[PDB]
């Protein structure tokens, strides 16, 4: 159960990092 | 959405948010099942040694 929970959480934190790079590109987009 | 997602993340890393509580009543059943099988093994073995 430890491995399974933290594996799915690794996926959801790659989701949060998806949004990190999202706001990276919108960071340069506000620098525009 | 940052507020909501990190509130759920640090409200869940304790173990209270819905997703982690939908996989925990699905694995406690598996453990209970394995334990029941162990108990039945010992029950049959001991009542065999007896006879």
């Amino acid at each position: 159960i430890k491995l399974c929970k933290e594996r799915l959480y690794s996926s959801i934190e790659q989701k949060i990092k998806k949004l990190q790079e999202e706001r990276l590109l919108m960071d340069v987009a506000n620098v525009h | 959405q940052l507020v909501r997602l990190q509130t759920e993340l640090q409200m869940c890393l304790e173990g209270s948010h819905p997703e982690l509580q939908v996989y925990y009543s699905k694995i406690a059943a598996i453990r209970d099942y394995k334990l029941h099988r162990a108990y039945q093994r010992q029950k049959y073995e001991l009542s065999c040694i007896n006879t």
